[PDB]
């Protein structure tokens, strides 16, 4: 009867009800993220929220290392994020083996978006409640930022933001690439690009951060790594001593 | 002229020029201009923030209607 | 031309005119309807007649007054037509054949018209009755069955004479009936007859003239019916509900049974009705659906409409001195509830929601009879409801939605009985908090409850500062004790409480209104982001606007600083495409009631709109969609539209600051989907100056227009509900000052548009940010013509 | 004169209004807006023929300027900030119980009565020279070739014949001439559009009453029964077939009990000669009509007998002389 609301088929106005709902799930964690390009780096800041005093912060991560070169940050319930990360960590190991070069950021995204699409067209499987933000310093394109969503869509961003207060963060960035009229952040060392990414997020969220409320991922050529508890405090200390 | 006034007499529409006694008349069975047996508990037109048309004016119109309706029905 | 005037006449019935002229008008339309030989819009003429002879034109009955005023109509003309529908020999000429719509549809009209002019057949032509039957009867044969029967039921007048009465003809109906088995093609006429005739005898016996030449028609045990005649119709109705499902519109099929009850000799009848409920019992059960579940429902409703129907016609007559022992007693109302209570309770749980809304709607009809039994119903409905809010039905969907419908179709009545009313604050602040964001349906059925409680209750602090107060300590403890009592088998008659304690509970119960609206507003802003749509978006705005009008200034002035507060500081307009309606409109309805709130609300919408424009909103072009970086600017702009529209004369203060802001909004901001919005600002401000409308809707006026504070059930039953000092409506009437600013604007925006457009007639065909701007000025021009529409005169060109 | 009365501000037809500066001020402004809409229409059909978005916004600015006169009918029913009369009635009204309403309801009920007294005022009028100029424009638009334009214009010209007098006449005496043209100018999609017009409820209806013009029209829809190239001719057959099913005429003396008009017979002496005069004109108006059909009857049998072979829309004729050489109320066999 009224069961085009429960599976991935067409409503009478060409809508996929189940996908639109799937999107609504990506906020359910209540973490916000943003990503930026440098002259030759890429940066992803996500929030870390550890409410339970019984937790171990070190195990709480929405930032996944997918390959040597490629980083991914998810907005969405943890279970679904891992289902995606594990599948990417493996589509990219397979890619290297079959084809002989490291797997490139935008290709991994097209492949997860293609996947995210099948879910969108098959009755029996459900999409995932995640929005995967992929970063790297791809050997041909430079700093890359590619985002895929439960809809099956992917596209590449100068910078981007995702989650609950997504549009407050997004509109801050828009007003700083209208102003430098480019496609990136003209700073050499990634450190200053991380400071900038934290700055323009404090500005947009109207709250300060401590070394414990942030997760930072960084991509330079030949490496993608995450910043430790302390590697961030240093970044924060430097923001505070100029602002 | 007053050709109007003799048509009202046949249509029983020659109303008492004063509203006071007309609105008493209209509900009086033994009156010439009996119209309703029950007074509306909620007389909506009085709650309007302006003056409605004259009860006389209502009659002047209902007449041009009745007369023209008469012509209309008898011509075919 | 005929058809035109026949309409301007229709338009004239809205005021009054002499019964001596109705005598005339009716006569015109009776004979007019029956024309032959040309194109005729009959439906219209039969409708003039039917409205001229209306039997309830505001409690007045014009068929009585027209009988008394000497109206008499020819029956030969009517019967002569309805008889062309008989087999005319020589097929080459027969013009009318049933079966083929176009024909059956005329026949159904004549028949309807006749029913209308049945009472104006000469009561005095003694041999009009007998003559007419002795003719139709000889015409009856299998091939006529279909056209004769209906005729009889609508062209023969209910006469009653010394020698020949119409009930003389009954033994012949129970000759056809009782010879074929249940056949709706037949029965429907028999019930229509012996019923509209039983209704007649009853009507006539009371008050008026107990005669019509014969009070020689005795009532007794079973209406005008033999012992065996009644017995037969009972087993036939049982046949219908249990075996052959042969009935249509049941209102008609129930009459005979209702109007055969005799207040002083029921007993023998109720004995027959009870065994008919005990038969029917199983077929109503929620898990016995079949061909019958419709008939049983459409009947148990049709019967309790057509009983309450009668009662409220007799109680209108014992407001005329005349009891009559035929009348329905306090003890019939009792045994009616005894019968149909399990039956009604089973049906309301039925799997079909339509077939349930029938059984559920019967509670309201029974409660109006204020029977001694009243408690039995309030007892069920309140347990079923309190169980549901305590999630004891969580496994069963229907019980939850069902017992919320039971309770809604009965809220207005609970606000009265001085015991139950206590529960109503609790049950409300419980519904509000249980408003789900995932279950569209549960929410629609909760708003139903929430709006009904608000429609018949004043949101008011009724405490004289009495110290014991508080909701706990004083209300909750009692509510729980009543419920414990009710749950353990005991009823509310056995429930004893001090008139002191129960009035503490009631007054202390009116405190929670504040802490509960903070939770309703919260639940609204959560709903701004849901794919609930349309029907239910509206209904929710009714609940927010009704809740406002049932509010005293103490509470309202709180509600206002709570919309104001939450409208600005909110994290609630994210998701794609929001329902702004749910929050902008409830603001406008604050300004309706308190124009003073506008001076500052508007100036804050403008220094917040200029803010959003200045930081890039509506910078990025797109037809088709509203950009999500705009969503904020669009909120403030919808609010400004919805809230100017209800500003009225308070807009005179900041006149110049508006116009100059409107010109700013059109200089900047170009974007086809935003221009359909910004161009509405001009309308919502021209309409608000010169449109003549209401302004006050409060349940109770001023804060002080004291009927006292025994003022709950909104006067909905008190006869003072409509004396003029209560209904002291406010109304906005356009003053010479407003019309004058009204016009200042019209010419100032009218020029602004025509200039900026006569400018762009140095044509850039490319731009496309050109066709965007011309569309803009033509929309602003357009909405400048509307709203500002009340100042124009159709006729001006004649003069 | 006036029986509706709605607080028109400028006094209820007293021409308390004519002696009001504020009232010549107001209409002198709607005149400018009118003459400006034409200024813009000619400026667009000349500079921007290939645009739909522009012409839609203008066609709504005219649906307004022509209608929102006494009242407000577009925007009439958007949920606004008033409680709905129909909603509240459901909540409060029990049946068999006279108006058990709370104060809140009585107040909308009353507001609802004012608002209906406004809409009562018949806005129907005589075309205002400029109003005729804009109704001619609205036709060249419902006669345009873009469905994104001709479809709203047609819907917009219908809200405009509700508002003007014998405006149907203005429309036909523009259609037919510019359809006869679009046929000798060949396979035009302007023919496809003109046919779409002739199927509008309000027009297709007034067609079975236009005895003058339906002469010329049937012969045009016939020439049209050649898909020289399009959906035409399929539409011309549906239309010519729709036509056979309307029309006729009633001679027959309303078998009326003369008591259908007597009770309302005015004292007026023979100032009811008028009645026996009308009886006579509505009797040669009729006899002229009846002859126009016989003229059309014989002028077709011409194109059926004389046209060696037209093919199988040989059918319209027969399907029609039939509902005619056997109607009665006249009809000379």
């Amino acid at each position: 009867a009224g069961y085009d609301r429960h599976i991935t088929i067409f409503s009478p106005e060409g809508r996929l009800y189940q996908v639109e709902y799937a999107f609504k799930a990506t906020n359910q964690t209540n973490i916000n993220s943003l990503a930026v390009r440098g002259k030759d780096c890429t940066v992803v800041i996500s929030q870390k929220k550890v409410p339970d005093k019984l937790l171990d912060p070190t195990t709480v991560s929405y930032i996944f290392c997918i390959s040597r070169t490629i980083g991914m940050v998810v907005n969405g319930p943890i279970p679904d994020a891992r289902n995606a990360a594990l599948r990417a960590k493996a589509e990219a190991a397979e890619f290297r083996y079959k084809y002989g070069y490291d797997m490139p950021c935008d290709v991994l995204a097209k492949r997860m978006a293609n996947l995210s699409q099948i879910y969108t067209q098959r009755a029996y499987m459900r999409p995932l409640g995640v929005i995967l933000t992929f970063v790297s310093v791809d050997e041909e394109l430079g700093p890359s930022i590619y985002k895929t969503d439960p809809a099956g869509y992917y596209v590449g961003y100068k910078a981007t933001a995702t989650g609950p207060k997504q549009q407050e963060i997004t509109t801050n960035l828009e007003n700083h690439f209208k102003k430098s009229k480019i496609d990136h952040i003209n700073e050499e060392s990634w450190e200053k690009v991380v400071e900038f990414a934290i700055t323009h997020m404090i500005d947009a969220l109207g709250t300060e951060f401590s070394k414990n409320d942030l997760e930072v991922g960084v991509a330079t050529k030949d490496k993608f790594f995450t910043l430790s508890a302390e590697n961030i405090e240093e970044r924060l200390v430097a923001i505070a001593e100029q602002d | 002229t007053s050709l109007l006034n003799e048509r009202l007499q046949h249509y029983t529409l020659d109303y008492v020029s004063d509203r006071a006694q007309h609105m008493k008349n209209i509900y009086d069975p033994s009156s010439r201009w009996f119209s309703r047996s029950v007074r509306p508990e909620f007389p909506i037109e009085e709650f309007l923030p302006y003056k409605t048309e004259s009860h006389e004016d209502q009659a002047k119109y209902l007449c041009h209607v009745l007369v023209n309706l008469y012509i209309a029905i008898s011509s075919l | 031309n005929v058809n035109h005037w026949t309409n301007e006449l229709k338009n004239c019935l809205h005021f009054d005119f002499p019964v001596a002229l109705r005598k005339s008008l009716a006569t015109v339309y009776y004979y007019l309807s029956l024309v032959q030989g040309q194109k005729v819009y009959r439906q219209m003429h039969v409708d003039m007649f039917e409205r001229l002879v209306s039997l309830d034109d505001d409690r007045t009955q014009f068929t009585e007054l027209l009988q008394k005023q000497g109206l008499l109509l020819d029956h030969q003309i009517m019967l002569n037509f309805l008889c062309e529908f008989l087999p005319y020999p020589d097929p080459d000429y027969a013009r009318y054949e049933l079966s083929s719509k176009e024909d059956l549809q005329l026949f159904r009209l004549l028949l309807k018209h006749a029913h209308n002019a049945k009472p104006f057949f000469d009561k005095s032509k003694e041999s009009l009755l007998v003559d007419t039957m002795n003719f139709l009867l000889s015409s009856l044969a299998p091939s006529t069955m279909m056209a004769v029967m209906p005729i009889v039921t609508s062209v023969v007048p209910y006469h009653y004479h010394i020698h020949s009465k119409i009930i003389d003809y009954f033994p012949f109906c129970y000759s056809i009936w009782s010879s074929v088995s249940a056949n709706v093609a037949i029965d429907t006429h028999m019930y229509d007859f012996v019923g509209s005739i039983s209704k007649d005898v009853h009507n006539k016996i009371l008050s008026s003239e107990h005669e019509k030449d014969v009070v020689g028609v005795e009532f007794g045990e079973f209406g005008i019916f033999t012992d065996d005649q009644m017995t037969f119709m009972f087993n036939r109705l049982q046949g219908h509900l249990r075996t052959d499902g042969q009935i249509h519109s049941y209102s008609r099929t129930v009459k005979p049974f209702v109007y055969a009850i005799n207040g002083s000799k029921k007993d023998r009848f109720f004995e027959k009705l009870v065994s008919l409920a005990k038969a029917i019992e199983t077929f109503i059960h929620p898990s016995n659906n079949g061909f019958w579940t419709k008939p049983n429902a459409k009947f148990v409703h049709a019967f309790i409409k057509s009983y309450h129907g009668r009662v409220k016609y007799e109680e209108d007559i014992c407001a005329r001195g005349v009891t009559n022992g035929i009348c329905l007693t306090s003890f019939c109302h009792e045994e009616i509830v005894e019968i149909f209570l399990n039956i009604i309770s089973l049906g309301s749980q039925n799997k079909n929601p339509d077939i349930a809304n029938y059984y559920i709607s019967c509670f309201a009809y029974l409660l109006e009879l204020d029977p001694s039994n009243a408690y039995l119903i309030y007892d069920k409905i309140l347990i079923d409801l309190y169980d549901t809010l305590a999630d004891q039905f969580i496994n069963s969907r229907h019980r939850i939605i069902s017992s919320l419908k039971q309770f809604t179709r009965v809220i207005r009545f609970i606000v009265m009985d001085k015991l139950y009313r206590v529960h109503i604050t609790n049950v409300l602040s419980m519904l509000v908090s249980k408003l789900d964001m995932n279950d569209t349906n549960l929410t629609s059925n909760l708003i139903n409850g929430i709006v009904s409680i608000a429609a018949f209750i004043p949101i008011q602090d009724l405490t004289g500062e009495d110290d014991y107060i508080s909701f706990e300590s004083d209300t909750l403890p009692l509510v729980q004790q009543h419920f414990y009592h009710i749950k353990c088998g005991e009823s509310s008659k056995t429930f004893r409480v001090d008139d002191e304690l129960l009035n503490n509970a009631f007054k202390a119960s009116t405190t929670v209104f504040q802490s509960m609206l903070k939770v309703y507003v919260e639940k609204i802003f959560q709903l701004v982001d849901v794919d609930l749509e349309d029907s239910l978006v509206t209904k929710i705005n009714q609940t927010t606007m009704i809740l406002q009008e049932s509010m005293d200034d103490k509470i309202f002035n709180y509600f206002a600083s709570l919309l104001n507060r939450n409208f600005w500081s909110n994290d609630s307009f994210k998701e794609k495409d929001p329902n702004y309606e749910l929050v902008t409109i409830p603001l406008a309805a604050l300004v309706r009631r308190n124009n003073g709130l506008s001076k500052e609300l508007v100036r804050t919408l403008l220094f917040h709109i200029k803010e959003q424009i200045k930081r890039g909103a509506g910078s990025v072009r797109s037809t088709s969609e509203i950009q999500q970086r705009d969503v904020k600017l669009v909120l403030y702009l919808t609010a400004l539209n919805d809230v100017l529209r209800n500003c009225h004369e308070s807009l005179l203060e900041y006149s110049d600051e508006l116009i100059t802001f409107m010109k700013y909004l059109y200089d900047n901001v170009t974007n086809p989907p935003l221009d359909v919005i910004t161009s509405i600002v001009i309308h919502s401000a021209l309409a608000t100056l010169c449109t003549t409308e209401i302004t006050d809707c409060r349940l109770f006026p001023e804060d002080s227009k004291i009927p006292e504070k025994d003022r709950w059930g909104g006067l909905q039953f008190d006869p003072r509900r409509f004396d003029k000092q209560h209904l002291s409506f406010q109304w906005h009437v356009p003053s010479s000052d407003e019309i004058t600013l009204s016009i200042s604007i019209l010419e100032s925006l009218s020029e602004y548009c025509i200039n900026n457009v006569e400018e762009l007639m140095k044509a850039p065909r490319h731009d496309s940010e050109y066709g965007d701007m011309i569309q803009k000025y033509v929309l602003v021009m357009t909405h400048t013509l509307s709203g500002s529409s009340l100042l124009f005169d159709p006729d001006f060109n004649k003069y | 004169l006036d029986i509706y009365t709605c607080n028109y501000y400028f006094g209820n037809t007293t021409e308390e209004k004519l002696q009001n500066p504020n009232y010549l001020n107001v209409h002198r402004v709607r005149a400018r807006i009118g003459h400006f809409f034409h200024k813009l229409y000619v400026f667009l059909s000349t500079n921007f023929e290939n645009n739909t978005n522009m012409f839609q916004i203008l066609l709504h600015g005219l649906k307004v300027w022509f209608t929102d006169l006494g009242q407000e009918t577009v925007f009439n029913e958007d949920p606004n900030a008033f409680i709905d009369v129909d909603f509240l009635e459901n909540v409060q009204s029990l049946s068999h119980v006279n108006e058990p309403f709370t104060r809140t309801n009585f107040a909308i009920r009353a507001n609802s009565l004012h608002q209906s007294r406004v809409l009562l005022h018949s806005t129907n009028r005589k075309a205002s020279k400029l109003e005729n100029l804009l109704l001619v424009d609205i036709i060249q638009l419902a006669t345009s070739l873009y469905p994104d334009i001709y479809k709203p214009a047609q819907g917009t010209l219908v809200h405009c014949m509700k508002q003007l007098v014998g405006s149907y006449g203005v429309v036909i005496n523009k259609i037919i001439p510019s359809l006869e043209k679009a046929i000798k100018d060949h396979d035009y999609m302007k023919i496809q559009v003109i046919l779409n017009v002739l199927l509008i409820k309000k027009i297709h209806r007034k067609l079975m009453t236009d005895y003058k013009d339906i002469g010329r029209l049937i012969f045009l829809l016939i020439e049209c029964c050649r898909v020289n190239e399009l959906e035409i001719g399929m539409y011309a057959d549906k239309i010519l077939t729709d036509i056979v099913i309307g029309i006729k005429i009633p001679s027959s003396v309303c078998v009326i009990s003369d008591q259908a008009f007597l009770p309302l017979a005015p004292p007026d002496g023979t100032i009811n000669l008028q009645v026996e005069a009308v009886k006579l004109a509505k009797k040669k108006k009729r006899e002229y009509y009846l002859s126009l059909l016989v003229d059309l009857q014989d002028k077709l049998l011409d194109k059926l007998d004389n046209e060696k072979d037209m093919g199988w829309k040989i059918r319209m004729f027969i399907l029609r002389f039939v509902t005619q050489i056997q109607s009665n109320l006249e009809s000379k066999p």
